RNA sequence: GAGGACCGAACCGACUAAUGUUGAAAAAUUAGCGGAUGACUUGUGGCUGGGGGUGAAAGGCCAAUCAAACCGGGAGAUAG
RNA sequence: CGCCGGAAGACCAAGGGUUCCUGUCCAACGUUAAUCGGGGCAGGGUGAGUCGACCCCUAAGGCGAGGCCGAAAGGCGUAGUCGAUGGGAAACAGGUUAAUAUUCCUGUACUUGGUGUUACUGCGAAGGGGGGACGGAGAAGGCUAUGUUGGCCGGGCGACGGUUGUCCCGGUUUAAGCGUGUAGGCUGGUUUUCCAGGCAAAUCCGGAAAAUCAAGGCUGAGGCGUGAUGACGAGGCACUACGGUGCUGAAGCAACAAAUGCCCUGCUUCCAGGAAAAGCCUCUAAGCAUCAGGUAACAUCAAAUCGUACCCCAAACCGACACAGGUGGUCAGGUAGAGAAUACCAAGGCGCUUGAGAGAACUCGGGUGAAGGAACUAGGCAAAAUGGUGCCGUAACUUCGGGAGAAGGCACGCUGAUAUGUAGGUGAGGUCCCUCGCGGAUGGAGCUGAAAUCAGUCGAAGAUACCAGCUGGCUGCAACUGUUUAUUAAAAACACAGCACUGUGCAAACACGAAAGUGGACGUAUACGGUGUGACGCCUGCCCGGUGCCGGAAGGUUAAUUG
RNA sequence: UUCCUUGUCGGGUAAGUUCCGACCUGCACGAAUGGCGUAAUGAUGGCCAGGCUGUCUCCACCCGAGACUCAGUGAAAUUG
RNA sequence: UUUAAUGUUUGAUGUUCUAACGUUGACCCGUAAUCCGGGUUGCGGACAGUGUCUGGUGGGUAGUUUGACUGGGGCGGUCUC
RNA sequence: GCCCGUU
RNA sequence: GCAUCCGUAGCUCAGCUGGAUAGAGUACUCGGCUCGGACCGAGCGGCGGAGGUUCGAAUCCUCCCGGAUGCACCA
């Protein structure tokens, strides 16, 4: 039957990619712990 | 939920197995002591 | 004209409808038209602040003179229109100069019909001119509650409003609701009724003309769970309850007028 | 040539029975069944955020979780 | 040999990302073996002015200089700026690779800009106006895609009786563009004068007046001509690594039937009254005036960048799997049929990645059954049965619509005749007229073709398969169509049209917000909110002591404050 | 909605705790948290009849897929 | 106890006024702008509205409580002398 | 003001 | 089965004056008005049983009987 995950990349990047995340101030302190941690990957993007 | 399972990383959710009033297969007049 | 349908179905076995053939078939003037796109009952927080609100047909706004200020120039009466953001019609008018408007239509006004506001214009239905220069004891509608402010009052269907005495700068007006009230002597007004006087005589029949209009269902508050209303609850039908919102004020009698500033423009209250 | 009209495929749904129940499947299959121009159905995008939302109201649903989601922290809460 | 064929075929979007093609390998992966593979390794493969993105323009909505508001963080919002699922310039046919093609090649086209030359000329916007520009349902006419038959052309003379014919098989294809302007749709045309309107102006739009003409303009499928002395073409001939390659090539017409596609963003009708902005056209202001600019012809230049393989109802996407699940759009052949149902087929694609034997109980999915026919069981659960078209016929009750397909019954195949194929549909030639052409009248060849009657005939059975209502009687509840516990409950529960009470005079009540503000509503008491009841018919009695709400103000009691 | 209760009487059956009609002794109906009716409608609750049948008396045989044997691959719950 | 007179002075109610304050009335400008601000004017007007303090109401929302004994709990009874 | 009945 | 409240004149009801004294309406009886009602005037008529405290009981105890009300739940 029909899942959760329905994948869409516009929806993706819209929601949870890099220039999401700069827009607010809780956004950025995502970006600043997973800087911290020493992540891989920051966001998803591309 | 159960997150971080070796033997079994797909399944977070795994109590409709092994716990019998969680099956599919369930029926209330097991429950019939009352 | 009213108009009961046939039982051909269970659907149309209690629809009656208002059907007016004097009304124009056609397109309506597209330079007086605007976009009007629905809400849903949702605010600019996005959350519903009114409820049974959503859905029903799309609709052009259709710009209204509820001013009527454009004094001294005659007005010939093309045609009505039917407007679906109120309950009264519409009509198209023609001033000598070349200018198109549309007002509401009143009682008993016909295509080819002849209006004119301004304070030297005459006592017929339809001319606008300020209540200063009306006689008292005159029917007329779409009144001021501030001068150059715009028709405010009595615009439904078949509304008006009664002038019941002139001392001062005031005068003072039955209102439709049967409310005394207080209005400046310089507040315009027009002679006469709103037309579409039988728009209250129909019946919408079934539950899908209801949703066509953009009213949503109502859910009974004795229906619901006790976490949902404060009359929710019971095991069976229970009330209890003294009757209240769903945010506890009561209802069925309980007051809410809270206005000290307009109170002195209020002679009596309805009843 | 009207209709929340009628019969009936697509499409949407889920009343009955059998199978399956370490399944082919964490809810299906087979045979029947209801709606099928409408209060219908569907694609793409958008809005509403947790004592909050949304609810033709079943405490239903809010990412296989809901009489108060999930993640991190107070935190080694307390446990006659 | 079997299966699908409104897919289990073909082409995409979304999503995935090399799974595509070629060579090579078989450890692991593949529910078995594997020489094979969507597996390992290596190499190759995606070619655009016209397709799509980007781009110009906006919807819902987002962000938002100043601003308004808020302990802080922030919230809302103006001017703006983003945001498609919508609007906006232009290409087709044929050929070719192992793998790309409307992108490469061949043939024939089209669009928008820049620059230059010549000829002529009031050009100019952040402004005005037009246009773009829009619903549901229904009906009819004209067409095409496509199909069938005939004619034509090429081939055949049959493994077993017959088959030179009223015989059998195959082919009979051709685009954009350019030219013409038809079925159909809409609308009167032209000139002059004037004006409280279109934020100023206007020759444009709107309004008024007068004269004159009986016509004009706009839109538009298809057809026809050209494109095309080409291309393609059944086959034949010549080589070959037997995969394929090279050359040549006949006919290439007509009739009938016909869409859910086109004319049609039309027409008719209804109420629930049906986006926005730019490109486009036009008007003028400031302004410039032998300038600049505008219009036409010709020449020349430019059209960048990114995507393009492959899968896409699936073994490549979402489901942990090569998982009986889920997933939006486009195309729609034949015979029978009302049909996109169903049965059998075409093009095309597959036999579902363990097999071989045996023929016990028992389980699953089916077939048939003596006599009886609900005796079974909580309960006819499940099965069995009914089933089509035409005609005859049809009760109580009723809100006069219904009930009703009530119930029940009769006919049904094939052959011949009526009639060498009828009624109807289509309509060539010939003739006549003019408006001389995509015209009208007459005319009927050819093609297509029901339904009925009479007579005969075969079978146990003619709606023969698939497909395809069981019917009737009494009663509870809910008026009805709908909605709901995703995963044990679809109902008598919820909703509903209708009814009533009550609040609400507009800066409305009320709701979300420390606020600003927003919804209610660009609504105004025939309106909006809350509560209860629940179509319709007949009705809805008595009680205000209690609790609540509304009204009252005399008296009693009574806060901060004052002292 | 009625405890006593399978109340009593009538109908239907050879036989009816259910059904239909009536009586009133309403444990404990009742008028818009509506009363009483009601044509049409319902995958709604109860009852009866015709047709039909492996539902049953009472099972028998047959066609397939497993079960069984051979070859290959190869699990699970549980367990001092 | 009881009143009037002169001199001096608060509270109540009422009536006008405008100048604080309100304006989701009109017009002009910033300005290519239904925001906002400034200006002019009209209507309200010391009212309304807001801050501090204060009485009432307040399951709208919150934090909690709701005993033990007992031939099982509950119900009943009992709890000290 | 009220003032029933009579096998 | 448990709990709570009631038994008073022929009938329906007061009286707990905290223990020292029983009443009302209606019925019935007698007399009058007119034949009978209605009406008027007078009268008559007794603490559910059985023990106990008490100087003394309808009243307070204990048991019994009768009549009502509520409860008898989770399995
Ligand atoms: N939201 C879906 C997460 C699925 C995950 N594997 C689970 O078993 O929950
Ligand atoms: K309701
Ligand atoms: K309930
Ligand atoms: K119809
Ligand atoms: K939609
Ligand atoms: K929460
Ligand atoms: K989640
Ligand atoms: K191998
Ligand atoms: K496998
Ligand atoms: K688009
Ligand atoms: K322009
Ligand atoms: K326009
Ligand atoms: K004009
Ligand atoms: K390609
Ligand atoms: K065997
Ligand atoms: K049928
Ligand atoms: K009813
Ligand atoms: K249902
Ligand atoms: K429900
Ligand atoms: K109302
Ligand atoms: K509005
Ligand atoms: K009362
Ligand atoms: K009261
Ligand atoms: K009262
Ligand atoms: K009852
Ligand atoms: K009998
Ligand atoms: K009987
Ligand atoms: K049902
Ligand atoms: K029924
Ligand atoms: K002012
Ligand atoms: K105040
Ligand atoms: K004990
Ligand atoms: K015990
Ligand atoms: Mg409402
Ligand atoms: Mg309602
Ligand atoms: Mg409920
Ligand atoms: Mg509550
Ligand atoms: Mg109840
Ligand atoms: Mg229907
Ligand atoms: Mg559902
Ligand atoms: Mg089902
Ligand atoms: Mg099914
Ligand atoms: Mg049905
Ligand atoms: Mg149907
Ligand atoms: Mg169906
Ligand atoms: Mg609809
Ligand atoms: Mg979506
Ligand atoms: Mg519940
Ligand atoms: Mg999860
Ligand atoms: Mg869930
Ligand atoms: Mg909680
Ligand atoms: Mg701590
Ligand atoms: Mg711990
Ligand atoms: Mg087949
Ligand atoms: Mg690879
Ligand atoms: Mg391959
Ligand atoms: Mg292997
Ligand atoms: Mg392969
Ligand atoms: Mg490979
Ligand atoms: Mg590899
Ligand atoms: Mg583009
Ligand atoms: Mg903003
Ligand atoms: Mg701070
Ligand atoms: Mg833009
Ligand atoms: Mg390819
Ligand atoms: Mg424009
Ligand atoms: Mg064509
Ligand atoms: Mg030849
Ligand atoms: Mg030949
Ligand atoms: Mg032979
Ligand atoms: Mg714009
Ligand atoms: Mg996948
Ligand atoms: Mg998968
Ligand atoms: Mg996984
Ligand atoms: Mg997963
Ligand atoms: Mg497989
Ligand atoms: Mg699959
Ligand atoms: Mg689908
Ligand atoms: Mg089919
Ligand atoms: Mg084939
Ligand atoms: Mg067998
Ligand atoms: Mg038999
Ligand atoms: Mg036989
Ligand atoms: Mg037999
Ligand atoms: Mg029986
Ligand atoms: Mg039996
Ligand atoms: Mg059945
Ligand atoms: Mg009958
Ligand atoms: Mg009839
Ligand atoms: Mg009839
Ligand atoms: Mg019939
Ligand atoms: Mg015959
Ligand atoms: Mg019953
Ligand atoms: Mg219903
Ligand atoms: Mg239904
Ligand atoms: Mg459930
Ligand atoms: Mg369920
Ligand atoms: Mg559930
Ligand atoms: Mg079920
Ligand atoms: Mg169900
Ligand atoms: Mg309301
Ligand atoms: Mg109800
Ligand atoms: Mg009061
Ligand atoms: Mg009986
Ligand atoms: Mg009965
Ligand atoms: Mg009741
Ligand atoms: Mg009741
Ligand atoms: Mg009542
Ligand atoms: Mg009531
Ligand atoms: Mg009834
Ligand atoms: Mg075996
Ligand atoms: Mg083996
Ligand atoms: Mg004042
Ligand atoms: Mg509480
Ligand atoms: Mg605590
Ligand atoms: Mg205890
Ligand atoms: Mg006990
Ligand atoms: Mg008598
Ligand atoms: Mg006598
Ligand atoms: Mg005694």
């Amino acid at each position: 039957m029909k899942r959760t995950f329905q994948p869409s990349v516009l929806k993706r990047n819209r929601s949870h990619g890099f220039r999401a995340r700069m827009a607010t101030k809780n956004g950025r302190q995502v970006l600043a712990r997973r800087r911290a941690k020493g992540r891989a990957r920051l966001t998803v993007s591309k | 939920m159960e997150n971080n399972s070796r033997t079994m990383p797909h399944i977070r959710r795994t109590t409709h197995i092994m716990k019998f009033a969680h099956r599919n297969s369930f029926d209330f007049h097991f429950f019939n002591a009352r | 004209a009213v108009v009961k349908c046939k039982p051909t179905s269970p659907g149309r076995r209690h629809v009656v409808k208002v059907v007016n053939p004097e009304l124009h078939k056609g397109k309506p003037f597209a330079p007086l038209l605007e976009k009007n796109s629905k809400s849903g009952g949702r605010n600019n927080n996005g959350r519903i602040t009114t409820r049974h609100i959503g859905g029903g047909h799309k609709q052009a706004y259709r710009i209204v003179d509820f001013k009527r200020n454009k004094d001294g120039i005659p007005a010939v009466v093309e045609r009505l229109e039917y407007d679906p953001n109120r309950s009264a019609n519409i009509a198209l008018v023609l001033y000598k100069d070349g200018e198109r408007r549309y007002i509401l239509a009143p009682k008993g006004l016909k295509a080819g019909d002849q209006i004119q506001s301004g304070v030297d214009a005459a006592i017929k239905p339809g001319n606008t001119l300020p209540m200063r220069n009306i006689p008292v004891g005159s029917t007329v509608h779409n009144v001021e509650m501030k001068p150059g402010k715009g028709g405010q009052l009595a615009r439904s269907a078949g509304t008006y409003v009664q002038i019941v005495a002139r001392d001062g700068a005031y005068v003072t007006l039955r209102l439709r609701s049967g409310e005394m009230r207080k209005v400046e002597a310089d507040c315009r007004a027009t002679l006469g009724e709103v037309g579409n006087a039988e728009h209250m005589l129909r019946v919408l029949g079934k539950a899908g003309a209801a949703r066509w209009r953009g009213v949503r269902p109502t859910v009974r508050g004795t229906a619901m769970n006790p976490v949902d209303h404060p009359h929710g609850g019971g095991e069976g039908r229970n009330f209890g309850k003294h009757p209240v919102t769903p945010w506890g004020v009561q209802t069925k009698g309980k007051k809410t007028r809270s206005n000290k500033r307009t109170d002195k423009f209020i002679v009596r209250r309805r009843s």
